[PDB]
RNA sequence: AAACUUUCAACAACGGAUCUCUUGGUUCUGGCAUCGAUGAAGAACGCAGCGAAAUGCGAUAAGUAAUGUGAAUUGCAGAAUUCCGUGAAUCAUCGAAUCUUUGAACGCACAUUGCGCCCGCCGGUAUUCCGGCGGGCAUGCCUGUUCGAGCGUCAU
RNA sequence: GUGAGCCCGGGUCGAACGGCCUCUAGUGCAGAUCUUGGUGGUAGUAGCAAAUACUUCAAUGAGAACUUGAAGGACCGAAGUGGGGAAAGGUUCCAUGUGAACAGCGGUUGGACAUGGGUUAGUCGAUCCUAAGCCAUAGGGAAGUUCCGUUUCAAAGGGGCAC
RNA sequence: GAGACCGAUAGCGCACAAGUAGAGUGAUCGAAAGAUGAAAAGCACUUUGAAAAGAGGGUUAAAUAGCACGUGAAAUUGUUG
RNA sequence: GGGCGAGGCUCCUUCUGAGUUCCCUGGAACGGGACGCCACAGAGGGUGAGAGCCCCGUAUAGUUGGAAGCCAAGCCUGUGU
């Protein structure tokens, strides 16, 4: 007991995972004054109960920020912690459009002259 | 290394009527102080004419 | 294993028993050629020490 | 002699490596070799040695002695074999660490994974053998 | 002194915490190299230097 | 602990003048009376007029701190500020 | 004659790396051919009269051909380069031969 | 203060009638909470918390 | 008298500890710490002591971010997840 | 004659040379381009059943998720693993997260865990009181929005 | 063997090493008040002599001048060898236990060593005020790190009323 | 990835919880320190001591390897001749 | 002017030859002797002493599975505002 694995968590919702979560931190707050209070094998306990409650959290995380990410997909700005990191270098780098933009002369050069296929005979 | 046994801050006690005047590791509080540096003669120091 | 632990606790402390540690925090070292001592010669005017 | 530059022949590195690799690198440093039997019904020569499993000792001072595998060391490269242990001072039974290049595999801790490792090893060796011929 | 300020009593807190031998079981650890508490402090030896 | 000073809590937080409210919502006289008759804020009467505003009189109107604070979220301000 | 009165020992540069700039450079000379098949690695240049008098007896390859050359032999400017042909804008035709 | 009376009512129901704080030597902080009369505080100390 | 018992009158402090380097460097009256340079913005560093400069320099602390950028560079900066991957 | 001093030898001391070793330096060569307000480098304080440090991590704290591997970890204690498996491990990889107080450091300050302001939510008898929680409030500059000022130039 | 040296026997020991011809060098020590480390004679020597001073019984303990209780004798002598604080220290405080090391003699004792415990505020301080003084802002200097500036050559904001 | 490099007083100051311990008001200064054994098999049990330890008896191929630990030089010391 | 595109390349992934045969010394063969085998692998390391064949690896063609790009033989089509 104590022991929540990931896969049973990730079919749950909001709701019960919060309760889940409830459970799990009253059971670990009973358990550290039985630790302070006694000895035994309940200290395996009390670290599957942290480990249960780090997974919950990481779920409960993981589930709001994909519907975030889905509430976003189709908007000009997004919050920052959403947007994509890279580096600031990165991300203060020209756009791939803005860097493949050419002026209309070179256009009209490179579409009458661009760089031809050719072999030269021996 | 260029830099082997010259990454020490050394100086002389002068001439006396006591210690050699190889330059010595200033300060205090560990083994390292008041001990020889630079020389070829020394531990911890330059070799002479350093390979290049 | 208690005995042997201890045993082990003990014999960590030859060495500085035998440099007469006031325990493990003693790691003092002291100047045993110091400069005002080592250095300098004793003029006709003002001296360092009486 | 080693042709690829990915490849180090330094001494050096080639001990660091095997002192400080971790769990499973040591995993597949601790194999051993399979009898004779096993070879022809698996086509299988070695395998990571795991608990459970049945050797028999070829090398050192206890030669020809049989047991399953009780504990695979892995911090100290060496595994346990019951009843080959030695008496302390005090009359108590303390295992003797046998390194697993020393042991021969007598018989195999079967389950799904260890067959998904051998039936691979045995179509690569198959599939090798074919393409070379 | 008495009068200390919260970031002061923090420092010797943690000090005091550190201040400690080495637990005994520590020896016996495969490979172990560690024999005593070599930042080890005490109170007449070595200043804080805050 | 740290001795509170007068007229920092009690009524004096609980309700606001008239012009109070108009110039914390930055609004005209007759937009802030037409939004106070659509929302429904009403006036209100203090125990001691004196302890919000010691410059009060009769006439003077007061309003909830609360409503008021209410009324900075309303839609129809940035609706009034387009129009003009 | 010895210049070593600056501290010369801080600008020494030694070729320890000349095996290796040229295995270097080698790659990148079939990378640019693999990337350049069936074109030649090179374009063509003209042949030009080395300036001075030491050196005006022999001719060497120059920058590129000149656009009166170009234009003798039919290849307009805006094509030259797309088939392999280095063009020189400064040079000038001075001779006939 | 308000934080730790406000955290004994949501987990043990217990309801003070003053705290005390005093930070340790340690690190740590210890509270003094003092209970209503009404309630005994040893009840609570052998079935809520166990202490016997 | 100006040793051993002009020494018995030091019991002042000329620095304290600097909020930004954690050394007892922090001049109490000048409210400028001596080794890190608090509180400018740059921190203060010479070329002069090269000591100095590598008791302080990037890698001698704990690189809490800047460790795992050559890891993310040699994947690419990729986002996302592996395909079939189970989560949300 | 002994003792003492000195010399020679054997054994025992003292001390750590010599020899052998080397998960370390040093020098050369090849490849690569990637820090930070989306808060870096650095600092402080914490986190393990039993750790002071080193190492790892951040109140999800010697770690969480995911992928892979496929049976450990180990100094002790205690539990394992349905072994024909949503699965051990101080394992590897790593694309999802968490990331205390700080620091260019950003409400104002800081030798203070000092003092504020704005907007929400919750609880305690509560339209006023008390408490808790969440989101915000630095500077220079650019584009734009909107509210303005001046007989500065005009129209009417 | 003239020699620098080379070779062998015996003892110890435990994992590598040598001859010959060439190649190569950080290649040969008694000195440098040489460097680092280690060790002698001096020598069981100089000394352990300021602050008036100790004694008896019992207990504890392997062991008691310097542990404890009692019994005596003294000293500080209220500008104290007393009772409390500021700076500074930081757990030295309290209880229990203790081999070595330390307490220039001893030690059962200890500020030592080991494991634990201990610091409770609306009223005491800090927190607030301003002093001498220091630092932002406007603005002006300076290649610049930055310097001056603190009321200025600043559009630097408060209140009230309104059908 | 390598070397006609160095092999723990060398080689980076650092082969080790090293930019650590320690010193300085501060800027800064800045060490020493690697090797039991193949495997802890790190000495059961008896005996003498208050204890540290000693002696028997053991482990080991070897304790002439006893967590002062490979080898174990010299200065210098003890005993025996 | 657009759209396909066989195929190729780059990166991680599954897999690869042959003695633990007999005698002697030894605490332990990885030493000595004999008889074999592999080798596009006799680089390096580990294993109780100098191991190609005990173990990891090492050589060479490939061979499983996946992702993102680039190059590219050719092939469909609009036609001149
Ligand atoms: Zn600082």
């Amino acid at each position: 007991n104590g022991k929540v694995k990931a896969g049973q968590l990730w079919s749950k919702n909001k709701e019960e995972l919060t309760k889940i979560l409830g459970e799990l931190k009253t059971e670990l707050s009973q358990l550290r004054i039985q630790k302070i209070s006694s000895s035994g094998a309940k200290l395996n306990k009390i670290h599957d109960l942290r480990k249960s409650i780090a997974r919950v959290l990481t779920v409960i995380n993981a589930k709001q920020r994909a519907q975030l990410r889905l509430f976003y997909k189709n908007k000009k700005y997004l919050p920052l912690d959403l947007r994509p990191k890279l580096t600031r270098a990165l991300r203060r780098r020209l756009s791939k459009e803005d860097a493949s933009r050419v002026l209309e002369k070179t256009k009209k050069r490179l579409t009458h002259f661009p760089q031809r296929k050719y072999a030269v005979k021996a | 290394s260029e830099k082997a046994g010259h990454q020490t801050s050394a100086e002389s006690w002068g001439t006396g009527r006591a210690v050699a005047r190889i330059p010595r590791v200033s300060g205090g509080g560990t083994h390292r102080a008041g001990q020889g540096a630079f020389g070829n003669m020394c531990r911890s120091g330059r070799m002479f004419a350093p390979t290049k | 294993l208690r005995s042997k632990a201890e045993r082990q606790a003990k014999l960590a402390q030859r060495k500085m028993n035998r440099m007469a540690r006031q325990g493990e925090a003693d790691r003092h070292i002291h100047a045993s050629m110091p400069k005002h001592l080592f250095s300098g010669k004793r003029t006709i005017g003002k001296t360092d020490r009486r | 002699m080693k042709v690829r530059p990915t490849v180090s022949s330094s001494r050096r590195k080639a001990r660091k490596a095997h002192f400080s690799a971790p769990s499973s690198v040591r995993r597949v440093i601790m194999s051993a070799p399979l009898s004779k039997e096993l070879r022809e019904k698996y086509n299988v020569r070695s395998i990571p040695i795991r608990k459970g499993d049945e050797v028999q000792i070829v090398r050192g001072a206890h030669k020809d002695k049989e047991g399953k595998v009780t504990s695979v060391y892995r911090l100290k490269y060496v595994i346990h074999v019951e009843r080959v242990t030695r008496e302390k001072a005090t009359g108590q039974t303390v295992p003797i660490g046998i390194h697993p290049s020393n042991v021969v595999i007598t018989k195999l801790h079967l389950d799904k994974d260890r067959e998904n490792i051998l039936a691979r090893i045995k179509a690569g060796r198959e599939q090798v053998a074919k393409a070379k011929g | 002194p008495s009068h200390k300020t919260f970031r002061i009593k923090q420092k010797l807190a943690k000090a005091q915490k550190q201040n400690r031998p080495i637990p005994q079981w520590i020896r016996l650890r495969t490979g172990n190299t560690i024999r005593y508490n070599a930042k080890r402090r005490h109170w007449r030896k070595t200043r804080l230097g805050l | 602990g740290k001795a509170k000073k007068k007229g920092k809590s009690g009524a004096a937080r609980n309700y606001m003048t008239r012009t109070q409210a108009v110039k914390k919502l930055q609004l005209s006289l007759p937009d802030f009376r037409k939004l106070c008759i659509w929302k429904g804020i009403y006036p209100r009467e203090p125990r001691d007029r004196r302890k919000v505003n010691k410059s009060a009189t009769a006439s003077t109107t007061f309003y909830y701190t609360k409503d008021i604070q209410y009324l900075l979220h309303e839609p129809l301000l940035q609706k009034f500020r387009e129009q003009k | 004659n010895n210049h070593f009165r600056k501290h010369w020992q801080r600008r020494v540069r030694c070729h320890f790396d000349q095996p290796g700039k040229k295995v270097t450079r080698r790659l990148a000379r079939r990378a640019k051919a693999a990337a350049l098949a069936p074109r030649p690695v090179d374009k063509l240049r003209p042949i030009v009269r080395c300036p001075t008098v030491k050196y005006n007896r022999r001719t060497r390859l120059g920058r590129g051909f000149t656009l009166e050359e170009l234009k003798a032999a039919g290849i307009p400017r805006l094509l030259a380069p797309t088939i392999g042909i280095a063009v020189d804008h400064r040079r000038k035709n001075l001779s006939e031969e | 203060k308000a934080q730790i009376k406000q955290a004994l009512k949501k987990l043990y129901d217990i309801d003070t009638v003053k705290i005390n704080t005093l930070i340790r030597p340690d690190g740590t902080k210890k509270a003094f909470a003092r209970l209503t009369p009404d309630v005994d505080a040893l009840d609570i100390a052998a079935t809520k918390l166990g202490l016997v | 008298t100006k040793g051993t018992s002009s020494f018995g009158k030091r019991h002042n402090k000329t620095h304290g500890l600097c909020r930004r380097c954690g050394r007892r460097s922090l001049h109490n009256q000048k409210k400028v710490c001596a080794s890190c340079g608090y509180p400018a913005a740059k921190t203060r560093k010479y070329n002069w002591s090269e000591k100095a400069k590598r008791r302080k320099v990037t890698g001698t602390g704990r690189m809490r971010y800047l460790s795992t950028v050559p890891r993310r560079f040699k994947n690419g900066f990729r986002t996302g997840v592996p395909k079939g991957a189970r989560g949300p």
